[PDB]
């Protein structure tokens, strides 16, 4: 964890009154409205374009689907739709006064508008009609969300506690009278399940019952009056929910049949969580409760305290509002006083790989390893800090920073870390296998056993005797890959003894050796790409080799073909080991 | 070479030799392949330090063909044969 203050947004910005933020999905971008009565879009600069005058804030949000940008009044039935990109205003009358919220779908060009008196109607913009719904609520609405996915259902609750199902047609099959009214309910959907199967649970207060929507078996669930009511209810990961309790105390509910088994449960907070968000493409939990800030995440053997502890300074005000962008890494927090402050949650785009397993960033402290096998993750490496950079090989995974790089033993599920090693120039380029490890340095690898045993081998320096600067290194099992502009040349681990060197007369920029070290397309000075077989040391150029494109990727799956890209697009090679022509190396082109 | 079962290694490394002097006479019978044999002899040669041997039918080797899930295998045999003494 990394505190550092950038800048400090005073009340003098939005003035003494509630935040209203609005994060675009996609473009780095936000939308700011407070007491002021003026929009403020925020860019990466972070100067002030212009500001557009609109009072009475009730909500923001924008539409990823089209773009569009919507504002309401409260005080007028008119809607004015301004667009910033053609300049243009228009206006459309809903016919609805004292407006609340507005939504837009982020899946189907459908919208609804609604009113205080709790009707929802459906608008059909092709031909103009639109079907009253009325005498569905006699009170006023509380909040109102859309389902991202295909199943096309409207959910809106409010004071009065009813359960309404309806048919295609809006006719009403039944209501069922609620003993009190319900708090909160959340959905959430199963994004691997084709067909997207979900379940409801609604909270009575002080019961919960389950009822099963297909299958119609009703079952009666008991539990110990001392628990307390729940406080919040949000979704949580793989269908499972969450729920707060009055005495603060957080529990892991697991389903063994058709029973519930309390595993463990462990008081962390004392107080009632004041917020909670979940975040559906990070995974991440985090709760705020007065000036504590504590951090969820669910794991095989349970919830243990962290042992820090930070106070924040009550000067800011208390939150209200907290919303946490998709992507992660942008946080915004809007207290009722008008202050605003803005935390940076770095996550490292360092990432490497190894076979089927790559290793990226899941949190600060935690690199994930992801199967493209099963497209799961399987296992996690715990990390001491934030590392400049990551390189992967059999069961061994290095993270360093500058000139220092720290070891862990990862297998397939545990982590095992096994040493941190400086080095006397910076690591601009690293490869490990299971046992050695080639660090780039003073213009050369150095190549030595991780291992700190008492009778190790002597690391070894390449290339030897001087020949030119190397340019891309590669280090399997058995064989140590080293390129320079002159020579190629792999080397046996069991021995270190030279192999194969193959020597390319037009140079060499950048190296892309195959994970089994038997084949290089490496690129000349000449803006070529040579295919070089190691084995029986054949120079062979890729037809329609575009020299714009640099980068090369060996594919893990098939040893056959490697992928040659640049910053926008790409190109798949194909490498014949033998034809009529010999071996070939032929991009795919088209019909 | 396609089944996983016992074998000899002496009596095989003599086999595979026997072949290799006696495939080259004339032609070849039909369902016997010079790709099984050469890796058979490389393999077992490998496996019995006969390096020099191994080598020799090595480079015999590369110009033949293989299945489709034995040349990689195949090359990284020969890359690692290319140590040891001769």
């Amino acid at each position: 964890m990394v505190l550092t203050q950038q800048f400090v947004i005073s009340n003098a910005d939005l003035g003494r009154g509630h935040v209203v933020e609005a994060l675009h999905p996609s473009s780095p971008l936000i939308a700011l409205a407070g007491s002021k009565g003026r929009v403020l879009i925020l860019n990466k600069t972070g100067k002030v374009e212009h500001q557009l005058p609109m009072q009475n804030v009730v909500a923001m949000e924008w539409e990823c689907s089209t773009d569009t940008l919507a504002i309401i009044t409260s005080s007028s039935s008119d809607v004015h739709l301004y667009t910033h990109r053609t300049r243009q205003t228009d206006t459309i009358d809903t016919k609805l006064k004292d407006l609340c919220f507005v939504c837009w779908s982020q899946s189907q060009p459908l919208f609804a508008i609604g009113s205080k008196s709790g009707q929802f109607v459906l608008y059909n913009r092709r031909t103009l009609r639109l079907v009253p719904v009325a005498d569905t609520h006699k009170q006023r609405l509380i909040s109102g969300m859309w389902v991202p996915a295909q199943d096309s259902r409207l959910l809106i609750i409010s004071e009065d506690p009813s359960l309404s199902i309806s048919d295609a047609e809006g006719k009403v099959l039944t209501t069922i009278p609620l003993p009190s009214v319900p708090k909160s309910v959340c959905v959430s959907g199963m994004a691997n399940s084709p067909k997207s199967s979900s379940f409801a649970a609604v909270n009575l207060d002080n019961t919960l019952l389950i009822v099963d929507l297909r299958s119609y078996a009703t079952a009666a669930g008991q539990f110990n009056s001392a628990l307390g009511q729940i406080t919040c209810l949000t979704a949580g990961i793989n269908g499972e929910f969450l729920a707060g309790f009055a005495s603060g105390t957080v529990a892991l509910l697991d389903l063994a049949g058709s029973e519930v088994r309390l595993r463990g449960s462990l008081r962390l907070l004392k107080n009632a969580v004041e917020m909670v968000n979940f975040g559906e493409g990070s995974g991440v939990v985090a709760a705020v409760a007065d000036n504590r800030v504590g951090l969820l995440r669910i794991t095989e053997d349970g919830i243990a305290p962290t042992g820090d502890e930070a106070s924040l300074e009550s000067e800011r005000g208390v939150p209200d509002l907290l919303a946490w962008s998709r992507d992660g890494q942008q946080l915004f927090v809007g207290t009722n006083q008008g202050n605003v402050t803005v935390f940076t949650l770095k996550v490292l785009n360092v990432s490497a790989s190894y076979g089927t397993l790559v290793f990226s960033f899941t949190s600060n402290r935690t690199i994930g390893v992801k199967n493209l096998q099963d497209n799961r993750v399987v296992c996690t490496v715990p990390v001491n800090s934030d590392p400049a950079f990551i390189s992967a090989g059999m069961a061994m995974l290095a993270a360093g920073v500058n000139n220092q790089v720290s070891y862990y033993e990862y297998f397939i599920a545990h982590s095992v870390f096994l040493r941190t090693v400086e080095y006397p120039s910076p690591v601009t380029d690293l490869k490990v296998n299971s046992n050695l490890a080639a660090v780039v340095y003073d213009g050369r690898v150095q190549l030595s056993p991780i291992r700190d045993t008492p009778e190790a081998a002597a690391p070894v320096y390449f290339p030897e005797s001087g020949d030119t600067r190397l340019v891309s290194i590669a280090l399997s099992e058995v064989f140590f890959l080293y390129a320079t502009t002159s020579r190629v040349s792999v080397y046996a681990l069991h021995n270190l003894q030279q192999v194969a060197t193959f020597t390319c007369n037009t140079g060499l920029k950048r190296a892309f050796a195959n994970p089994a070290c038997t084949r290089v397309a490496y690129v000349d000075d000449s803006s070529e790409l040579f295919n070089v077989n190691l084995v029986t040391e054949v120079a062979n150029k890729a037809e329609g080799y575009d020299p714009d494109q640099k980068m090369v990727l060996w594919d893990q799956a098939e040893a056959t073909v490697f992928i040659t890209y640049d910053s926008e697009k790409c190109a798949t090679f194909v490498n014949t080991p033998h034809s009529r022509h010999g071996a070939t190396c032929e991009s795919v082109l088209v019909k | 070479t396609t089944q996983p079962l016992p074998y000899n290694e002496l009596s095989l490394f003599r086999t595979a030799k026997y072949l290799f002097g006696m495939c080259a006479e004339s032609a070849i019978p039909i369902n016997v392949g010079k790709g099984a044999i050469l890796y058979t002899l490389s393999r077992i040669a490998n496996r019995l330090e006969m390096v020099r041997t191994a080598r020799a039918v090595f480079e015999k080797l590369q110009g033949v063909i293989l299945p489709v899930s034995m040349m990689e295998q195949v090359d990284i045999e020969t890359l690692l044969v290319r140590s040891k003494p001769v």
